[PDB]
């Protein structure tokens, strides 16, 4: 729980699959928080583990 | 040539992993301004490992 | 004396003999697998009776495994060195913060 | 269909759901130009598919976390395309402390 | 060299397949992919040049039309956004204040420099309240002067975030069960 | 000594303050000093060494597959604070 | 629609030098700010035109005070200056003006007028302070 509150909150994944969007400076890409939903997911099931 | 990493380093790391598999100097040309096999295989053993793939080896 | 000692210095660039005999003498396997258990079970005495932040023994260990597979993979020893990257990594994000005011 | 809470029109085909007001979706346009409460940042408002998941364990997670003895609207948090019964289960057979109790421990 | 120019007409054929930029005529008329299927762009500079020339002045032509806000005037708009982002960063990989005094007469300057855009918007006061609206979407290639809808909208001029690096929480100020 | 890669910048940040005023502290730049003199002489040994080691190589043995993922899986494993099921 | 103005010549609303003064210097041995972030918003008026004299930028909840150092040079003759913070004016310290915030979103219409001949050109701000 420690090592997982610590994280930044605005965590984003690149992924190498976003270049068959052509995402754009001023757009937002597909898949932005992949890592940021997994993180937040282990978080809140280690919260609800009681 | 540098010693730290950087995020368009580590990105242009994967795309030469993805295209060439094993050709370290290909690697090191795509992200030229770093060491072709000191530098550019350090960072891919510290890379992850799909969780798929770590569940599929472990699990046989 | 210095100046060029030290900017190529990393806290990994110890070999002492081990390395050397092993990678001499052949077979390294045996070396890798037996510092990987080296590391599990200086891990499992860890857990228990609980301590964190990994003793430097563990970490020299951990260096050593990682310099003799670079080393291995280095001088063309595995056929075709298995790829299995996420294809992706963490990244940081900007703060498109908020542009109306709050009202209290 | 879920609306967007700052300028009132439906959302398109995502939704961003922020994580501190977790009754509060803001579309998509409304979160590149920012049009959102100066109280919150762009670093709490997560990208979902408005039409399991990462996506849906997560808004399991956040529909136990809103409501403990009420399992009819966890549905209708994760939209609800399902039986009830299934994230029940989904939720009583996740294993998420076994992997840290593998860390410690005639009749022929 | 050459296997630059093979692989932006293999990126531009592929993010043009709802633009519809490389199948425009322009001066006898010939369109983009006319342009590599029989070599006039050149690894030299000059042809990479003349390509980048080629896409803003069928950008150019494409955005007098459509007029304001149709998709077509959109698509042909983030195209032209990708293409030049593109073709620049491959071109380079290849080839006094009261308070300024004081800083400076304190601290060393470790300086960059880029320059984006301006974008506006509109806004009025109705009658007791200032409020603006959405970003305009007018392009930054179009040269067609403002209309204002209503003869009483004021154009603001929102400025870009400066900040490229900024604080964010610790992913326990979002969650913190409740 | 340092134990890291950025220990290091900062003991020689100090070392590049301090020597600015000598006659201040002499047992910090002495130190500093031993310490730069101790460091030069690990990273010459480990120079000198990576020679021996691809030299002293040995061509009769090829690492197997289906061997080194199970280290290279087991590396990242231990180096992530996460157990490893025995084998 | 482009007119250049040919009154204000350039506008400099930058970090008040007091906030600063207080932020890098200690006082009676007081611990350093967490962070230092300052910013001078140039505004070349040669190169902005009227009937586009609106403009908005956010500041930090540090950054509560700020200086528009104007510099009006293209009258040459004596005009008049003057600004209204959330429509009441204050006054002058080129001209050195100093200017205090508040906790929402507040506007400050800058305007010069020429007594000699009457030409007017005005200026308006939107300054974002974040709680
Ligand atoms: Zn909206």
């Amino acid at each position: 729980i420690n090592e997982l509150e610590r994280l930044p909150a605005n965590l984003g994944t690149y992924s190498l699959d976003d270049c068959l969007e052509f995402i754009t400076k001023d757009d937002l890409s597909s898949r932005m928080d992949t890592f940021k939903i997994k993180a937040l997911v282990e978080l809140k099931s280690l919260k609800l583990l009681t | 040539v540098k010693k730290n990493w950087s995020d368009q380093e580590m990105l242009l790391l994967l795309e030469g992993i993805e295209m060439y598999e094993d050709q370290w100097e290909k690697i090191a040309d795509h992200v030229g301004g770093h060491k072709r096999v000191e530098d550019c295989i350090e960072k891919f053993l510290s890379l992850p490992i799909e969780d798929n793939y770590i569940r599929e080896v472990v699990g046989s | 004396i210095k100046l060029q000692n030290l900017y190529n210095w990393t806290p990994s660039n110890y070999i002492g003999d081990d390395e050397i005999e092993n990678f001499r003498n052949g077979t390294p396997d045996k070396l890798v697998s037996d510092s990987l258990l080296k590391l599990k079970r200086l891990r499992k005495e860890r857990i228990l009776n609980k301590v964190l932040k990994p003793t430097t023994e563990e970490r020299e260990l951990y260096f050593k495994v990682k310099r003799i597979l670079k080393e291995v993979i280095l001088a063309k020893k595995v056929s075709k060195v298995p790829i299995n990257n996420v294809r992706a990594f963490p990244v940081l994000q900007t703060n498109y913060n908020g542009s109306i005011p709050v009202v209290r | 269909v879920y609306i967007c809470h700052t300028c009132g029109n439906e959302s398109i085909n995502v939704r961003y759901h922020n994580l501190r007001a977790r009754d509060t979706n803001l579309c998509s346009r409304c979160f590149q130009e920012g049009h959102f409460g100066a109280n919150f940042q762009s670093s709490d408002f997560i990208r979902l598919e408005n039409n399991w998941s990462d996506q849906e364990m997560l808004l399991l997670l956040e529909g136990i976390e809103m409501y403990e003895d009420q399992w009819e609207k966890i549905a209708d948090h994760v939209g609800g395309h399902k039986r009830v019964e299934d994230c029940i289960e989904k939720f009583l057979s996740l294993p998420i402390e076994d992997n840290y109790i593998r860390e410690v421990v005639g009749s022929k | 060299l050459v296997d630059f120019l093979v692989n932006v007409q293999s990126i531009l054929n592929a993010a043009s397949v709802k633009c519809h930029v490389v199948d425009e005529s322009f001066p006898v008329l010939t369109t983009i992919n006319k342009r590599f299927e029989n070599g006039e762009y050149e690894p030299i500079q000059g042809g990479f040049y003349k390509l980048y020339h080629d896409i803003k002045l069928v950008c150019t032509i494409l955005i007098h039309f459509y007029p304001q806000g149709t998709r077509n005037y959109q698509l042909v708009d983030k195209f032209y956004k990708f293409s030049s982002e593109l073709l620049l960063r491959e071109c380079c990989r290849i080839g006094a204040t009261e308070l300024d005094k004081i800083i400076s007469y304190d601290f060393i300057k470790i300086s960059m420099n880029y320059t984006v855009p301006i974008s506006q918007t509109y806004q009025i006061r109705t009658k007791d309240m200032d409020l603006f609206s959405s970003i305009i979407s007018k392009s930054n290639l179009d040269k067609r002067p403002h209309e204002l809808p209503n003869t009483n909208f004021k154009i603001n001029n929102v400025l870009p975030q400066t900040d490229i690096e900024n604080e964010a929480p610790r992913l326990g100020f979002v969650g913190a069960n409740t | 000594k340092p134990r890291s890669s950025a220990q290091l910048e900062q003991l020689l940040y100090r070392y590049r303050a301090i020597q600015n005023h000598p006659k201040e502290n002499k047992l910090e730049i002495k130190a500093i000093e031993d310490t730069f003199r101790n460091i030069s002489r690990d990273q010459d040994i480990y120079e000198t060494k990576l020679d021996t080691l691809r030299k002293s190589i040995d061509k009769g043995f090829q690492y197997d597959e289906d061997l080194l993922n199970k280290h290279l899986v087991a590396l990242q494993l231990l180096e992530k604070d996460t157990d490893v099921p025995d084998y | 629609e482009y007119k250049p103005y040919k009154l204000i010549q350039q506008i400099y609303i930058f970090s008040s030098k007091n906030l600063y003064s207080q932020a890098t210097k200690p006082l009676l041995g007081s611990r350093p700010s967490c962070n230092q972030n300052w910013v001078e918003y140039i505004f070349n008026g040669n190169e902005l035109s009227q009937n586009e004299n609106a403009f908005s930028f956010m500041l930090q909840p540090m950054q509560t005070f700020l200086t528009l150092q104007s510099h009006l040079t293209s009258s040459l003759k004596d005009t008049e200056t003057l600004l209204t913070i959330n429509k009441e004016p204050v006054k002058s310290r080129t001209e050195i003006f100093d200017i205090r915030l508040s906790e929402g979103l507040n506007h400050l219409m800058f305007r010069c007028e020429d007594k000699i001949s009457h030409e007017t050109e005005f200026m308006n701000f939107w300054i974002n302070v974040l709680p």
